[PDB]
């Protein structure tokens, strides 16, 4: 029989594309293929309609793309159809109502009453391209009540909305917001913060930096910090510094008074401890390893010899710890294949939360398997798993050198067996080199299959598709001989893959009582963070001789053709100030990535599991299919 | 003076902003492997600081784009850093400190230093006189200078300081701004809180609100206010009862089969359950993929249904058996509502209503042959109105099959008339629930059932919630839910909750023996309760403003969309006003007036107390501060910020003898420093007492010597609030730290210029005095004799005698009559005033104090005040000039006096 399987991702959105993949396996000659999508469950209006041919010369294997328009709280569904010549297949997939993404950018992080607040929203699409749709702007008072509202249309301004909004005299201090969203989606909504307050700039910085990212409690030299001040304009500072710490539960802060030192800040810079026993006395806890889990804060106030300035500065989240380390499994699938190699992504950072670069690790009775992390502190693991359908439980410990091994990190993970269709014993592997992989490379894709030698000439090929930003970018197949157990797919990196990509392959038979069998599986690949063309600032003319007030300059804008570029030039006091709420590239692609439809590195419990986790729903006429989602968001809440 | 920028030649860097070139560029230039670069020329602000540039960009096939922060760090070798205030409260004597910085690696500046004058503020600086100092500044360092001002005037006011170096062609300048304000703290007073609702609170539907001027009693004098008017919605989710759960209806899909008859027995809960789930979108727990089943069983129904089509169009249980009324009005019914769900043909149900039309009847129907299963019509059952009952079936069947069969069957609205004439006639005197409840949906759908007629359907509720009459309860269930049907048709919501709440309370999922009108009815009633969803009542308010001060009438449309936001509306008049509301809906009025309210208590050192004190030492001084917390406990580490009078300078010994143990400590960096250009100092505390003062004490010396001494300050505060501090100053000459200066009713005005006219130049003649003296400027002269000098601690009062008038302006004073001329005790020894002396004075009308009662004279840097001899000395021939001259000047000026 020719079967006929599609595939469509798991949640669909409006005014945005998307791809739907057609399968017509064991067919021979031209297959007329028809897709349409419906509202559900009434149908009232054909949403969609678009037509394809599956030729032998494109291995029965054809794409369509789709938009549904944004027609005029309960979960929304449509009703996906696709008919191949006599045959029809429909499918029910959940639908969001996410239009794209919005970005706000304050020209300052802090504002005086009377000031005026410049501020741009970009409006971007699921691909973040530039979109023209209607935003609605709403001004919010600390207290949370809307102030002003509007409504302006993103057309014609190339993705870029420039907007202000005047500061009243008589004002209410404090934490402000600017929230945004699409007019069709106002569950989405975007926001930034911008303080309002008295004030005025300083004329240096204070920053304070301890030696260690983090605390040993059983360090007798305490907790050493050092003060740095120098002016904004470079030069250093001559002054004097009150320095002062606090142990911090949760949100429940606790000053120690008998820490308190006032120290002389010469040439720019001062040092200051806080001493175990001064630490140990504060907290009325004996037993240290109570402080374990809390973390330490630093405050410090530097004033000129002068006393005409003075800079408050503080340093958090400085983790009491009994290891340097720690151990993540959040980038490793929890499901296994018996009898196949077992690949961890073991993911070790430093108790900041910042990645650590050459660490040793290994897994609890396996010295052999030793790796050593790499620059986003991520090492690769692989292990050799027995035919059972036993939990599989990974115990991974650091082995860094020079530090006991009370202080070396350690977590344990499990992971569940990879049911089979009928305890048939089939399986897929994919396997890929651990590096740091860079847009413009080439990254060799290890499929390895497993089976009986009683079907396994059957297996010609394999249909592997990649989910970026929760939409299909490529999809294919990819040939193997009989015999062969593994092949590799040069698969070409380009920008479409940042910042990260799943590949799920699968293959499909007809085995054992003639039954018709579909094996998946797939894997989480992470790309090298940055923007998708380049932009880059640095001085028009020559150096290096610094400029003088008033001065003539000329400033070198290096970018992408036709694109329009927003600029904005604020003085390093506002942020002596006030460093939050800056618009990056890494809070986009954090957004970017927080909004992806895939919730697991790779795999599922099922082959139905390893497309519902990657964001796929997939659905043959045989009746092989995945369970419906009616989650839009992932697990779990 | 010589080698040196003069001050006019000087100009000031003004243009700090914290953020600017928000600016928008493309890159149209000739790609280079698809990199635009773009040159573009900005001009640099005056601040001194480094600058963070931020770059975005949007392509059509890049999307968007965050640059890395671009760095440009401005700089001089020697500059200003004016370290000004946020604010400065008017009528305050602060000091502020404008920091010299001198960044060269191995040269001293030798910098003279001016601050300039503004008639805004009260300083050393006026227009006769420059405020200057010669300070040396040494390489790779820092020379701190202190300006003691007062702010006059309120508002946005400015400050310049100057700066040029001997021998080289280096100067700087700033100029900047600060926010001078009222004395008093501000203050607001919630003057209304109003709820709005005219609906409710209105009569004839328009509530009106009359609010009252704020009471202002406390108002600091000539301070503006501004009065907010805050207009919001309250939004008001409205109920709505829980549809009956998904599982309990997974026993209505049931596969159709049997006759004529049994065949809708078994679509009936299909079809009701569908038209349920669908409109309460409940498939997700149900199971989307069901549904599709779901509908092949009716559309399965629909087909086995056809078969029973007699040629007639019409239904029986056999094909051989004659058709039946209600089972054929039945199939209407389903068919209709299912019309939205499977392929149904018109012929078939058009054609059906055709048939029902024409043997309805009176035009009132009657079933000629009464169906098989007696179980499956409900309610019909009882032999008591037979026609009325089945008149509401078939009739609401036909009116379910309006839109669909209106066009082809052309008697349909004239029958569904007459039926409805039938209903109407008859409705009274029918009494049983059931009757009553179907007759009275029947009579709904046309908006027919009004008056006694819909008070009959009314109070023939039971409990105010149930259609109820003695027998089976399906038939009260089935009843109820007609009942519930018209209520939705109605749009009676007032109703509506008891009924819907007692049919739930029921938990009758329908199915079983007979069960097919309750099973349909209920189902179809709770669907529409679900339907006409009530979710949020109406909110709609018109309230419009009505303010004294404003010509037309400010309106607001309070909508449900933006029922949060808040509606703000401003006036500077403190007025009383009017607000008219009118509309649906509920809302929040609130008056809230800001103003400035005078303080008894201080506002100036609250957390500290602070003495200053400076003796002359047995020119050497003693300099004492003592200090206290004001708390509970002792204060923690602080700063003590002393700067020096003009000209002194710290004994080192003291300050070496104060800076070991005691709690105490001065850095290395000040006892290095010389005793040269060390006029301010920093005392640390490591804690000050709140129990009593803690006082230290130092000498000070006395290096350079200036005509005019500015006052030192001395600035308590802890380490851990700047805002929380008090500051004094101090003066040798007898002051209490404070410049010179007379206020009143918070006006002050700068008392700080020359004593008076000298005069020492050259020498004076008639002809001076005559053309100085006749200026229009000049408005009193007076022959005067001193008749009191009473001595003050701020100012010393001249009572004088005008013992002739020479000239009069303003006053109108007359000779014999006495005027008190005001000066600063500075200029006593200047002034040499001796009394039973007489003196030729005369003055400007600027130097008026202040009202005609008790009218007080000003001896300014304008006022003419000259010795005039006595008689006798006059006899000596050494005052025979001025004696000659002062006769000669009264005699000319009040004989010939101004010849213009
Ligand atoms: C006919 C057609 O558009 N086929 C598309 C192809 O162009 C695209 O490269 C591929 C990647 O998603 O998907 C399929
Ligand atoms: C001095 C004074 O009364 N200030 C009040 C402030 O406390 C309050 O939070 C605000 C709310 O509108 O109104 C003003």
């Amino acid at each position: 029989s020719p079967m006929y399987s599609i595939i469509t991702p798991n949640i669909l959105r409006l005014e945005s594309e998307e791809t739907m993949v057609l399968e017509a396996h064991d067919a021979q000659g031209d297959v007329p293929v028809t897709v349409t999508v419906h509202d559900f469950p009434g149908k009232k209006l054909v949403l969609s309609s678009e037509k394809t041919v599956l030729t032998p010369a494109t291995n029965h294997m054809g794409n369509v793309t789709f938009t549904i328009p944004a027609n005029r709280g309960r979960n929304k569904f449509v009703t996906v159809q696709a008919t191949f010549g006599t045959q029809v297949v429909e499918k029910v997939v959940l639908v969001s109502l996410q239009s794209g993404y919005l970005f706000i950018q304050t020209d300052k992080t802090i504002y005086t009453p009377g000031s005026t607040v410049l501020y741009r929203i970009f409006t971007v699409n699921h691909k973040l391209l530039p979109v023209g749709r209607t935003v609605m702007v709403n001004i919010e008072n600390p207290e949370g009540i809307p102030v002003k509202q509007d409504s302006l249309s993103s057309q014609n301004q190339l993705g870029v909305l420039p907007l202000s909004w005047d500061i009243p005299e008589l004002v209410n201090m404090g934490q402000w917001k600017i929230r945004a969203y699409y007019e069709n989606s106002p569950q989405q909504v975007f926001s930034t913060e911008f303080e309002v307050k008295e004030y005025v700039l300083p004329s240096f910085e204070v920053i304070v930096e301890p030696t260690e990212k983090f605390y040993y409690i059983y360090n007798e030299k305490g907790l050493e910090v050092t003060i740095t001040a120098r002016f904004l304009y470079g030069k250093k500072v001559e002054g004097t510094a009150f320095v002062i710490f606090g142990i911090q539960d949760g949100e429940q802060r606790i000053s120690l008074p008998e820490s308190l030192k006032r120290i002389p800040i010469e040439d720019g810079s001062g040092e200051v401890v806080l001493s175990r026993k001064v630490l140990l006395d504060g907290v009325q806890n004996p037993r240290a390893e109570d402080l374990v889990g809390k973390s330490l804060y630093v405050s410090a106030t530097v004033i000129l010899h002068s006393g005409s300035d003075m800079v408050q500065a503080e340093r958090s989240g400085i983790p009491i710890v009994t290891s340097p380390y720690q151990i993540h499994f959040t980038k490793t699938p929890k499901y296994f294949k018996p009898g196949m190699p077992f690949d961890l992504m073991v993911f070790v950072t430093n108790p900041d939360g910042s990645p650590a670069y050459r660490v040793p690790v290994a897994v609890q009775g396996e010295d052999t398997v030793q790796s050593l992390t790499q620059g986003d502190g991520v090492a690769k693991l692989s292990i050799n798993t027995h035919p059972s359908q036993k939990p599989l439980s990974i115990t991974v410990r650091t082995k860094k050198q020079e530090l006991s091994e009370a202080e070396q990190a350690t977590r344990t993970m499990q992971a569940l067996p990879y049911s089979t269709v009928g305890n048939s014993n089939n399986y897929l592997h994919l396997s890929v080199l651990r590096t740091e992989l860079r847009p413009g490379e080439t990254l060799n894709v290890n499929f390895l299959l497993r089976m009986d030698r009683a079907h396994e000439a059957k297996i010609r090929y394999y249909t592997y598709l990649i989910m970026n930003k929760g939409r299909l970018l490529k999809a294919g197949r990819q040939v193997r001989e009989p015999g062969q157990d593994l092949v590799v797919l040069p698969l070409s990196i380009t920008t479409d893959f940042i910042p990260s990509f799943r590949l799920v392959a699968y293959y499909t038979l007809i085995g054992a009582s003639g039954q018709r069998e579909v094996v998946a599986d797939s894997v989480w690949v992470d790309v090298k963070d940055s923007c998708v063309g380049s932009l880059v600032v640095k001085s028009g003319q020559s150096e290096d001789r610094q400029p003088v007030p008033g001065q003539q300059m000329t400033l070198k804008i290096e970018g992408d053709h036709g694109a329009r570029v927003v600029l904005v030039a604020v003085d390093k006091g506002v942020f002596v100030l006030n460093k939050k709420n800056k618009l990056t590239q890494s809070k986009i692609w954090d957004v970017v990535e927080k909004a992806d439809i895939g919730c697991t590195p790779g795999s599922g419990k099922d082959y139905a599991g390893v497309f519902s986790d990657a964001g796929l729903t997939f659905t043959s006429s045989s009746g092989q299919q995945t369970a419906q989602r009616a989650e839009l968001q992932c697990p779990q809440p | 003076d010589e080698d040196i920028i003069a001050e006019e030649n000087i100009v000031s860097r003004s243009e700090f902003p914290e953020s600017w070139l928000w600016n928008v560029e493309d890159l149209k230039e000739p790609p280079k492997n698809g990199i635009s670069t773009k040159l573009m020329n900005i001009f640099l602000k005056d601040s001194i600081t480094t600058w963070e540039i931020l770059a975005v960009s949007m392509s059509d096939k890049k999307g968007i784009c965050v640059a890395d922060p671009f760095e440009v760090t401005v700089m001089q070798d020697f500059f200003i850093d004016l370290r000004l205030p946020y604010s400065v409260v008017r009528n305050e004597q602060v000091e502020i400190r404008a920091v010299l910085y001198n960044y060269r690696q191995n040269q001293e500046l030798k910098v003279r230093v001016e601050l300039l004058h503004n008639p805004a503020f009260c300083s050393l600086a006026t227009t006769k006189r420059r405020h200057q100092q010669t300070v040396t500044i040494p390489p790779k360092s820092s020379l701190s200078v202190p300006y003691v001002i007062v702010p006059l005037k309120t508002g946005l006011q400015e400050v310049e300081v100057k700066a040029a170096v001997y021998h080289h062609f280096i100067s700087d300048g700033v100029r900047k701004s600060l926010k001078v304000v009222p004395e008093g703290i501000r203050m607001n007073k919630t003057v209304a809180v109003r709820t709005l609702d005219p609906e409710r609170l209105g009569r004839e539907g328009v509530q009106k609100e009359d609010i009252p001027p704020a009471d202002l009693s406390d108002q600091v004098p000539d301070t503006e206010s501004e009065t907010r008017i805050l207009l919001q919605g309250t939004p008001v989710a409205q109920m709505t009862e829980d549809a009956v759960d998904a599982e309990r209806l997974k026993h209505l899909i049931v596969t159709p089969s049997g006759c004529g008859e049994e065949n809708m027995i078994g679509m009936t809960p299909t079809v009701i359950a569908v038209h349920y789930l669908d409109e309460t979108e409940q498939w997700e727990k149900f199971g989307l993929e069901k549904r599709q089943g779901a509908l092949e069983l009716i559309k399965k129904g629909y087909t086995q249904q056809l078969a029973f089509r007699q040629p007639s169009s019409a239904f029986a249980a056999f094909v051989k058996r004659a058709p039946s009324t209600w089972l054929t009005a039945y199939v209407v019914k389903v068919f209709s509502l299912a019309v939205n769900l499977i392929a149904i043909d018109s012929q078939v149900l058009c054609g059906a209503v055709k048939w029902l039309i024409l043997e309805k009847q009176d035009g009132v129907f009657q079933e000629d042959a009464p169906v098989i299963h007696q179980e499956m019509i409900g309610g019909l059952r009882n032999n008591n109105e037979k026609d009325m009952a089945l008149t509401a079936f078939v009739l609401i069947s036909l009116q379910e099959a309006k839109d669909i069969c209106e066009e082809q069957v052309n008697s349909l609205p004239g029958s569904i008339t007459k039926a409805g004439d039938f209903l109407e006639a008859n409705y009274m005197n029918l009494q049983r629930s059931y009757t009553v409840a179907i007759a009275g949906y029947a009579l709904a759908q046309m908006g027919r059932l009004k008056g006694p007629l819909l008070n009959k359907f009314l109070t023939t509720a039971k409990d105010k919630n149930r259609w109820e009459d003695p027998g089976k309860q399906l038939y009260n269930v089935e009843a109820t839910s007609y009942a519930l049907l018209a209520l939705l048709q109605l749009k009676d919501f007032d109703f509506v909750p008891p009924v819907v709440r007692w049919l739930n309370e029921q938990r009758y999922y329908g199915g079983g023996y007979g069960s097919t009108q309750a099973t349909f009815m209920v189902f179809q009633a709770l669907a529409q309760y679900q339907k006409d969803a009530p979710d949020h009542q109406e909110l709609n308010l018109d309230v419009s403003l009505q303010l004294p001060s404003r010509s037309s009438k400010i309106t607001h449309r309070i909508h449900w969309e933006s029922a949060s936001l808040l509606r703000s509306e401003e006036t500077k008049e403190n007025e009383g006003f009017t607000v008219t509301a009118e509309g649906k809906g509920q809302g929040t009025l609130s008056v809230v007036t800001m103003y400035h309210a005078k303080a008894k208590d201080q506002l100036t050192c609250n957390k500290f107390d602070l003495k200053v004190t400076i003796k002359p030492a047995p020119n050497t001084m003693i300099l004492e501060i003592c200090t206290r917390y004001r708390g509970d406990q002792d204060a923690t580490m602080s700063i003590l910020d002393i700067s020096m009078m003009t000209g002194f300078a710290p004994d080192t010994d003291d300050l070496k003898q104060l800076a070991n143990g005691v709690d105490r400590y001065i850095s290395k960096y000040e006892l290095d420093k010389a005793f040269s250009d060390r006029n301010t100092l920093i005392i640390y505390l490591d804690k000050v007492s709140h129990s009593e003062d803690d006082c230290l004490a130092f000498k000070v010396h006395q290096y350079f010597n200036v005509e005019l001494i500015q006052p030192g300050a001395v600035k308590v505060y802890a380490y851990y609030n700047l805002e929380e501090s008090c500051t004094r100053f101090y003066h040798p000459e007898k002051e209490d730290g404070k410049l010179n200066k007379l206020c009143r009713d918070e006006l002050c005005r700068c008392a700080e210029e020359n004593c008076f006219i000298q005069k020492s130049d050259d020498k004076v003649t008639l002809e001076e005095r005559l053309d100085k003296a006749c200026e229009p400027g000049v408005d009193y002269v007076y022959k005067t004799r001193l008749v009191k000098v009473q001595l003050s601690n701020d100012f010393d009062e001249y009572i004088m005698a005008i013992e002739q008038t020479i000239k009069s302006g303003s006053d109108e004073v007359q000779v014999g009559q006495q005027r008190t001329f005001i000066s600063p005790i500075k200029c006593r020894e200047a002034l040499k005033l001796e009394e039973k002396k007489h003196y030729l004075m005369w003055g400007l009308s600027s130097d008026f104090w202040g009202e005609k009662p008790n009218l007080s004279y000003i001896i300014g840097k304008d006022t003419w005040v000259e010795h005039w001899p006595e008689e006798d000395e006059c006899q000596d021939e050494e005052n025979q000039k001025q004696c000659q001259d002062l006769g000669a000047f009264t005699e000319s000026m009040v004989v010939f006096g101004c010849p213009n």
